[PDB]
């Protein structure tokens, strides 16, 4: 989850979630460099009483003005590309969940093997047990098995919703009359939170996502006694 | 003024064309969901009469009295092709719903286009009848508009009649399809893209229909010169749109869409 | 007199002035509105209720501020009060029309107000996506109300597309080719192309819904065999070249404004300048998707998608630096106007570089529904679009009105306002990066220290809008009436004269080969 | 010329359409209508229509549309 | 069996028409093994897969329909 | 029919001042009122309509 | 028509407190719509 | 069975596709049946039709062409 | 004008060539050859070429053409 001042990504919990940092680091610093010498530029222009008023010549100086940033922008998108092909990559799923957006909670049904499904609601405020999280805890969280990868399938019954965990680099819309599908693969045991990405009407702020990543054998007793 | 552009009379059509849209809109929402058509029918009366008033002052300001110079009707002619152009991109939506819909058709429709339960027209009947009908109104109009340049005012009168009762034909045939037609516009994205498609264009043709028969009438009055008569092309533009229109939704919808 | 004059008019000076006086109207709303949003955020919990009064604030500030306040000034009232004069041309080519164009807004925005008073708003956000904008999740008139809404505010600015394209391409002297028109005149004419085409693709998309909401249509219904994402499509289509209207006039005000406080004659690479407005425009029309790389597209689109969306970056590079190549050796003059492009030029990269993060497929993933993409488009809109308005508004106000604004007041407006916006937007990155999503009516207690920063931002851009309107008063109630202007050899605009007569080039000039 | 278009008029376009109308013609009169069968992907009804009983088409044809629940 | 494997017809992430493809598969399958009287566990694979992919409500929604005469696929 | 354009010029050309939309004569302003009072009726009516709509 | 400064504008600029109330009342009720709009939702 | 019946997919002159969809048919429900060990009876209404439509020809030059694995059909 | 049509020469059409030059460099790796299989529909031998051994087709290609019997 964020904490607060915080400036940047959650912590990668996924190592798609730490190549995009990677990702991000690069091209932040080319923000950063191009933003202030701009600024620079601006200032160097506007601190001379010198003057040169008669037409300039703007060819030679246009090829530089081109190449430099078409240069740029092939920096940015070879990791950028190499990236979105990762993550597409075909990795051979252990475990298929799927989830269904609605107004306003999560359903969550692991039909592999049992007919297993359950609601995923915001606890209420005034409901929470001390120091839990205000808009961010449900009564029923996603268990999962932990360094496995997992498929996760979305959906909707209703209107367009969207299926977000920052920490994992997770968000996949949940579209009636669509099964989308994303992959899941948690380094660690915990507790990773997200947020309904897609407005859904009067409670879109309180439908949250918890996940519990924990080992195999754990998911699977939890799985039986869920039934 | 030693320019040659036309300074317009100030004008209060803007402002009922303004408010005739503001009426037949809330005259809409209110026929939607308030059970009443009041609003929409003044709307609509209101509209008509500034449509009428505002074309009429425009053959008041060039037949009568000649503020349309070759730099005015350069401009209109612009004017013209860019609201047609307009009108291309409005048609493009719908045709991308269609092709959307029929290229990838979902479980709800058993996977296939035509959808499961939907029995399409067949396009060798009316649907081929109305294209021979069209494309003739395009000649038609070819030969009203040739006979206007050489100066043949009977013949121009019958090729531009004999395109108005193509495009009166059309209208009438599309009418009774409509009827006919065992789908509805309730019949999922099948009769959906195909009402609201044909039937945007059905209204293109009664728009276009109409303008020739302002043309048919400003002919038989002497309005038009054998070199002057912007709005016979603009009409004759307008009506060579709506076939090309058809001819797109005749091989989309009707076709490769069966 | 006065009716025939104000509600008849022909006149392309006075229709300009009843644009920008809309778009001032329009701004005030927009700002309440932007108010609202960031009293409902400014402190953790609930102010006004749930996320739909929330989300109809959201949905009526966005439409305000683009369809009321930006197009209209820019266009409207910018491109008619100017582009006839920087042409020698004695009024726009369909001077009635360009009437109507102006009357459509009042109804419009009548409309859309009337979205908001009916059952409980269109809380839709103003993308209006279905199934949420449906007739189910969003029963009675107000979704409704605000399609024809747009429908009104369409067909206004495609019948002013018309106009400006014929104007600019019919009216010109015969000796001027269009490589001799002013820049703020291409921009014009690309913006007017791009409206052409873009606004009857979501004509054809809002109708749909209407069709779908009310006549039994099934378009976006996946029960008939409709589709969702159809109607992302077709509104996208029309919504990334909406950007690029809403700045394309923009940069040709900033390089006018930016030449004439370097005390330049012309503005550096102007074929540079001009081949840079048409890519942009055209890269415009091939990039819409990227505002859908979370829908669930196949990987090869969303790599076209990246890539025909950084290749933008090229084409606006040239023209950030054909900006600071034409101060390059200027006298500079440090005018409120000046004051106000220089910003433009600094936030607007800003902006447009975290534009080019987003066009990142992969990375948008995580950006994609959070104040990340808020903060991007905020920079180059409330930072970019805004103060091309503000450069070009206290640089031409002495043309349109004939007498001077106080120059040290438009100096402490643009700082009071330049200190707001960043204070509002700047932390917004970190609530984005963070994961805090859009359209919320509140959030996790750890995003409250960037959420309060913001909301009081907000507060001091409400002061700058208050005392901008104190700046007009005051200009109007002391009658400084203009004098001479400098460099009119380069800018036609001024050379009738301030106010200039309500017809001017009855004699047209005289240019020869 | 006028002299050519009228040739094309009266000699090629004319004939079409009477050659259309004649085939059309000889292809009309009713064919037997369908079993109900009542496909929720069809006479969709997510409101009222505005006119009539709510229920019924615009150019409903009661020999050929049948309603939500068949023919009437 | 643990889950769906990868499958070359279905790579992206509109996985729709796979589900749907699992689900005609099993009941065409089983349709064809109840008529000859045959084994309906030859079809075992196609409801492994549909039962993994497929949202409990378009399956229930989809049964419903074969009962009613209303399913628009061909089984 | 005959050609009359040349009595429909001298009438729109006749040095009298009138605006275009009224330089036909009296039937002019009549349609211009009975337009103008449908516009703005219809308006007043739309507000009357939004007021009403506007509460449960 | 009037030309010159403060005549080509469809409100009068002859006194500045008059323009003042007019200004006024045209932002103030512009600023003022969204808040009396978000109090008739609340209060239905 | 007396012949192949009337088939509404194959209704014109040109019967080749009802020649290879049986025989596809046939070869795919066979494989499906030997493969979960089932019973190749169930395959029986395929195997009839291709044999009363397909020349002795055809038959033979795919049943060699499935042998040598240059069988262009998707069994 | 030629002015227009230059500046669309440079401004846009060899722009276009130089992307498009980009994008086929990017992806010019020689692919993985697949399994030869003898398709009696591949590798058509009614009448020997009229070149070489009569076996080779025009612009035999040894790592990506198989001759009838296989990669050579
Ligand atoms: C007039 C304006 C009025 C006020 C405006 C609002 C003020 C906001 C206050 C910010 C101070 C934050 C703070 O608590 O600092 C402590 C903070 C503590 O350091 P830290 O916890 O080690 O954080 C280092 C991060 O890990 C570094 O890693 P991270 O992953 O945690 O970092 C990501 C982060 C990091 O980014 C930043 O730190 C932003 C710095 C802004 C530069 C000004 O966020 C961004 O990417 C921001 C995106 C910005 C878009 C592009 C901006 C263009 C720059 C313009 C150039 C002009 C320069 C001359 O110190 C800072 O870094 C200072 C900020
Ligand atoms: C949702 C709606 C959308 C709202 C959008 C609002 C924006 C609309 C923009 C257009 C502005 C309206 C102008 C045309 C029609 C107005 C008719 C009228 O009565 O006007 C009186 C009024 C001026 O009154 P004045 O000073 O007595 O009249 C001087 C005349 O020379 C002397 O003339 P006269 O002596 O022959 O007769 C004048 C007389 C009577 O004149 C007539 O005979 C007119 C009869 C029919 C008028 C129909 C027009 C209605 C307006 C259309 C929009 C609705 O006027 C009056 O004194 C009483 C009129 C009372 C009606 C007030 C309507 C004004 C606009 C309403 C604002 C928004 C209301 C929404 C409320 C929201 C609450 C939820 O005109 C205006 O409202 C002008 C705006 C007010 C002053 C603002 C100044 C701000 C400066 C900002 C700088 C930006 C420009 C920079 C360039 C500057 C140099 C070029
Ligand atoms: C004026 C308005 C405007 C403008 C001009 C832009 C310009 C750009 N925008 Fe933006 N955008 C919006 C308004 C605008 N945008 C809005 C309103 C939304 C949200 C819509 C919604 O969901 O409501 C949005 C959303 C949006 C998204 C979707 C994000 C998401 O929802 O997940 C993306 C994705 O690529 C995008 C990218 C860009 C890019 C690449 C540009 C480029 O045009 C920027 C180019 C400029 C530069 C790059 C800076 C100057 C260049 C240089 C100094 C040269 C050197 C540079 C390099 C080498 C990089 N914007
Ligand atoms: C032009 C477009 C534009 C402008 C200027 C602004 C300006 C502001 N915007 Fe907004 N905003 C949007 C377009 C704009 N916005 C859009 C498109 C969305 C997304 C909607 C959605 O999600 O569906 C959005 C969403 C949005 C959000 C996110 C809401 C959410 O996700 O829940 C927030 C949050 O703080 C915000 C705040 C503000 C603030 C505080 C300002 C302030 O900076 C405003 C300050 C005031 C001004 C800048 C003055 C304006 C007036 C004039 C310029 C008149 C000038 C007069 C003359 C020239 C005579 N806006
Ligand atoms: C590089 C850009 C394109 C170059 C074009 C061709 C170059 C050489 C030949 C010139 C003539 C071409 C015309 C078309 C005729 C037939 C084949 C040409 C196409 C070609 O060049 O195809 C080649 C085969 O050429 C072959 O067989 C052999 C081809 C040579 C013999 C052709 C003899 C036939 C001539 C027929 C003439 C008829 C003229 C008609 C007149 C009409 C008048 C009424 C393909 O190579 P491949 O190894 O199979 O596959 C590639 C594997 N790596
Ligand atoms: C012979 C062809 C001529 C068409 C004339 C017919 C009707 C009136 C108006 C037509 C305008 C065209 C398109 C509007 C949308 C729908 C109508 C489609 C064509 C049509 O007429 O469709 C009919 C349904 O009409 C219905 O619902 C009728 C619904 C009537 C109300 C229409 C609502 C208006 C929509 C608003 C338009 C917005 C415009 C956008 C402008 C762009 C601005 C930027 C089909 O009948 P059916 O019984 O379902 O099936 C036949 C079964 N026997
Ligand atoms: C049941 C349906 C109801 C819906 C409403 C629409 C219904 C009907 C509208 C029919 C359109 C009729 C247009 C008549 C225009 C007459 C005026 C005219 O044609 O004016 C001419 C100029 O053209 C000009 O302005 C050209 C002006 C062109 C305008 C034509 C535009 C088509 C309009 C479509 C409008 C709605 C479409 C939207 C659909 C979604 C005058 O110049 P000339 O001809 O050279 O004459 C001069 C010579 O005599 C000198 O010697
Ligand atoms: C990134 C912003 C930096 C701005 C760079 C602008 C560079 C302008 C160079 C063109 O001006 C030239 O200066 C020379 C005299 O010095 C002249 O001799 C020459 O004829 C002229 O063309
Ligand atoms: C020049 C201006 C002066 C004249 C002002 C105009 C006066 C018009 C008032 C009549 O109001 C109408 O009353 C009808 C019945 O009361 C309504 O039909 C409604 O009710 C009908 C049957 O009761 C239904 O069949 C229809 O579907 C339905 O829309 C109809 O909509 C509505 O317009
Ligand atoms: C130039 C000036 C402009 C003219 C303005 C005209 C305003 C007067 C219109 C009359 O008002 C009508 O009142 C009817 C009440 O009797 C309503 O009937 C409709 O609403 C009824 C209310 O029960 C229902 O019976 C039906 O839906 C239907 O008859 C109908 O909506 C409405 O038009
Ligand atoms: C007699 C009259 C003369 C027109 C004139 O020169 O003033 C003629 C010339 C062309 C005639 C029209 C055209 O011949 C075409 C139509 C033919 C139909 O048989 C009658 C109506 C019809 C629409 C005709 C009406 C009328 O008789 C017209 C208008
Ligand atoms: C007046 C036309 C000038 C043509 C300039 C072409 C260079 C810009 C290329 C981008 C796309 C333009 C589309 C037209
Ligand atoms: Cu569910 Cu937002
Ligand atoms: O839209 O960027
Ligand atoms: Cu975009
Ligand atoms: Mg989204
Ligand atoms: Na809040």
């Amino acid at each position: 989850m964020a904490y607060p001042m915080q400036l940047g990504f959650q912590d990668a919990t996924s190592p798609i979630m730490e190549e995009l940092l990677h990702f991000h680091d690069h091209t932040l610093m080319i923000v950063f460099l191009i933003s202030s010498l701009v600024l620079y530029i601006i200032s160097l222009m506007l601190t001379t009483k010198l003057t040169h008023t008669s037409t300039m010549d703007a060819q030679e100086v246009e090829t530089i003005w081109t190449i430099l940033p078409a240069i740029i922008l092939i920096l940015i998108a070879l990791p950028s590309l190499r990236i979105l092909y990762m993550m597409d990559e075909i990795n051979n799923p252990s475990l298929t969940v799927k989830t269904m957006g609605h107004q306003w909670y999560w359903s969550y049904e692991y039909t592999d093997y049992e007919d297993l499904s359950f609601d995923s609601y915001m606890i209420p405020t005034s409901e929470l047990k001390p120091g839990e999280l205000r808009l961010l805890e449900v009564d029923n969280r996603v268990v999962l098995p932990m360094e496995m990868t997992i498929r996760m399938l979305v959906s909707s019954e209703d209107v367009l919703h969207s299926w977000a965990v920052p920490s994992l680099g997770l968000k996949t819309d949940a579209i009636p009359g669509r099964l989308n599908q994303t992959t899941l693969m948690s380094s660690r045991p915990g507790l990773y939170y997200g947020q309904c990405s897609e407005i859904c009407g009067s409670n879109h702020s309180f439908m949250p996502i918890v996940l519990e990543l924990v080992p195999l054998k754990y998911f699977e007793k939890w799985s039986a006694s869920m039934l | 003024q030693t320019h040659a552009y036309h300074m317009v009379n100030p004008s209060p059509w803007p402002l009922t064309g303004a408010l005739s849209a503001l009426l037949m809109t809330s005259g809409l929402t209110m026929w939607f969901h308030f059970n009443s058509m009041t609003l929409l029918m003044i709307g609509l009366t209101t509209n008509m009469l500034t449509m009428y008033q505002w074309w009429r002052d425009v053959i008041r300001e060039s037949t009568f009295q000649g503020h349309h110079t070759p730099a005015v009707q350069k401009g209109l002619r612009y004017g013209m092709i860019l609201f047609i152009i307009s009108e291309v991109l409005f048609f493009t939506g719908f045709f991308w719903a269609f092709y959307h819909s029929s290229l990838a058709p979902t479980p709800e429709l058993g996977g296939c286009w035509p959808p499961t339960g939907i029995h399409p027209l067949n396009p060798l009947e009316v649907p081929l009848l109305n294209t021979s009908v069209l494309l003739a109104s395009g000649v038609s109009i070819t030969w009203a508009h040739h006979s206007l340049m050489e100066g043949d005012r009977k013949h121009m009168l019958q090729a531009l009649f004999i395109t108005i009762t193509l495009g009166v034909y059309f209208t009438l045939l599309q009418a009774s399809e409509y009827y006919e037609a065992p789908f509805t516009i309730s019949d999922g994205v099948y009769g959906s893209t195909f009402f609201v498609a044909t039937g945007f264009h059905g209204l293109h043709v009664i728009i276009g229909s109409t303008f020739l028969i302002v043309c048919f009438f400003r002919q038989l009055k002497f309005h038009f010169t054998s070199n002057h008569h912007f709005g016979f092309e603009a009409a004759a533009w307008y009506w060579h749109f709506v076939d090309v229109v058809w001819l797109f939704l005749y091989v989309s919808i009707y076709w490769w869409g069966s | 007199m006065f009716i025939n004059r104000w509600l008849f008019s022909t006149n392309h000076k006075d229709i300009g002035t009843l644009y920008l006086l809309f778009g001032a109207w329009a701004g005030m709303v927009g700002t309440a509105l932007s108010l609202l949003i960031r009293a409902e955020l400014g402190q953790p919990g609930t102010l006004l209720g749930d996320d739909q009064i929330y989300n109809v604030v959201v949905t009526a500030h966005a439409f305000v501020m683009i369809f009321f306040m930006v197009m209209p000034i820019m266009i409207g009232g910018f491109g008619n009060w100017l582009v006839p004069l920087m042409i020698g041309a004695p009024d726009m080519a369909f001077p009635r029309m360009n009437n109507m164009s102006f009357w459509l807004l009042p109804p419009s925005f009548l409309l859309l107000l009337a979205s908001s008073m009916v059952e409980a708003g269109a809380g839709t956000g103003w993308t209006v996506y279905p199934p949420l904008a449906g007739n189910l999740a969003h029963a009675g008139a107000s979704v409704d109300l605000t399609i024809f809404s747009l429908h009104l505010a369409g067909v206004s600015s495609i019948l002013g597309a018309i106009n400006f394209i014929t104007t600019i391409i019919n009216m010109k002297p015969p000796a001027m080719s269009q490589y001799q028109t002013p820049l703020f005149v291409w921009s014009v004419m690309i913006t007017a192309v791009l409206l052409l085409l873009s606004l009857p693709v979501l004509a054809a998309g809002i109708t749909m819904l209407l069709t779908d909401r009310n006549l039994n249509t099934t378009f976006f219904d996946p029960a008939g065999g409709g589709d969702p994402i159809l109607y992302q499509h077709l509104f996208w289509f029309f919504g990334h070249p909406e950007v690029y209207i809403l700045i394309l006039p923009g940069f040709g005000m900033i390089s006018h404004i930016v030449t004439y406080y370097s005390g330049k004659k012309e503005p550096f690479g102007y074929m540079g300048m001009v081949w840079a407005m048409m890519s942009i425009g055209f890269l415009g029309f091939i990039v819409w998707a990227h505002h859908m790389f979370t829908v669930g597209m196949d990987v090869d689109t969303r790599a076209y998608f990246t890539s025909a969306t950084m290749i933008i970056a090229i084409p606006t590079g040239v023209k950030v630096f054909s900006w600071l190549a034409t101060l390059h050796g200027g006298n500079i003059k440090w005018s409120p106007a000046m004051m106000w492009a220089l910003g433009f030029i600094f936030l607007f990269t800003v902006g447009g570089l975290t534009g080019i993060v987003l066009a990142n497929s992969s990375l948008d993933i995580v950006l994609h529904d959070t104040y990340y993409v808020v903060a991007h488009f905020h920079y180059v809109l409330s930072m970019g679009a805004v103060f091309a308005i503000m450069g070009g508004f206290v640089h031409w106000f002495p043309l349109f009105s004939g007498y001077t604004l106080n120059d040290t007041w438009a100096k402490i407006h643009f700082a009071i306002m330049f200190v707001g916006v960043n204070m509002t937007f700047f932390p917004q990155h970190f609530l984005g990066l963070s994961g805090m999503p859009r359209r919320y009516s509140d959030y996790p207690d750890a995003y409250t220290m960037w959420n309060t920063i913001s909301s009081m931002g907000s507060f001091i851009s409400l002061t700058a809008v208050m005392l901008m309107v104190f700046i007009i008063w005051e200009a109007f109630a002391s009658k400084r009436e203009v004098l001479t202007v400098d460099l009119t050899t380069t800018n036609l605009e001024w050379l009738n004269g301030c106010p200039p007569p309500y017809h001017t080039f009855e004699e047209p000039t005289y240019v020869n080969l | 010329g006028a002299r050519t278009w009228r040739f094309l008029t009266f000699g090629l376009a004319l004939p079409s359409v009477a050659l259309c109308t004649l085939n059309s013609w000889l292809h009309s009169g009713h064919r037997e209508r369908p079993a109900f069968i009542p496909y929720h992907h069809l006479r969709i009804r997510t409101k009222p229509f505005s006119w009539g009983d709510g229920n019924h088409t615009f150019f409903h044809n009661p020999r050929v549309n049948p309603l939500p629940t068949g023919y009437e | 069996y643990q889950t769906a494997p990868f499958d070359s017809r279905f790579p992206n992430q509109n996985q729709t028409r796979n589900c749907w493809q699992n689900y005609l598969d099993f009941h065409r399958c089983e349709k064809a093994m109840t008529a000859k009287g045959g084994d309906v566990s030859v079809c075992e694979w196609y409801r492994r897969v549909y039962k993994s992919l497929c949202p409990i409500s378009w399956v229930s929604t989809w049964d419903d329909r074969r009962a009613e005469g209303t399913f628009p696929g061909k089984i | 029919f005959e050609n009359r354009v040349a009595e429909k010029q001298k009438l729109f050309q006749e040095d009298n001042g009138l605006p275009v939309h009224l330089k036909g004569g009296a039937t002019d302003n009549i349609l211009y009122r009975v337009t103008m009072t449908l516009c703005l009726g219809g308006t007043l009516y739309s507000l009357y309509c939004l007021g009403w709509a506007s509460f449960p | 028509y009037e030309e010159g400064p403060g005549k080509n504008i469809p409100f009068s600029v002859e006194n500045k407190w008059r323009l003042l109330a007019m200004m006024t009342l045209f932002f103030g009720s512009g600023f003022a719509a969204p808040f009396f709009i978000v109090r008739h939702q609340l209060l239905k």
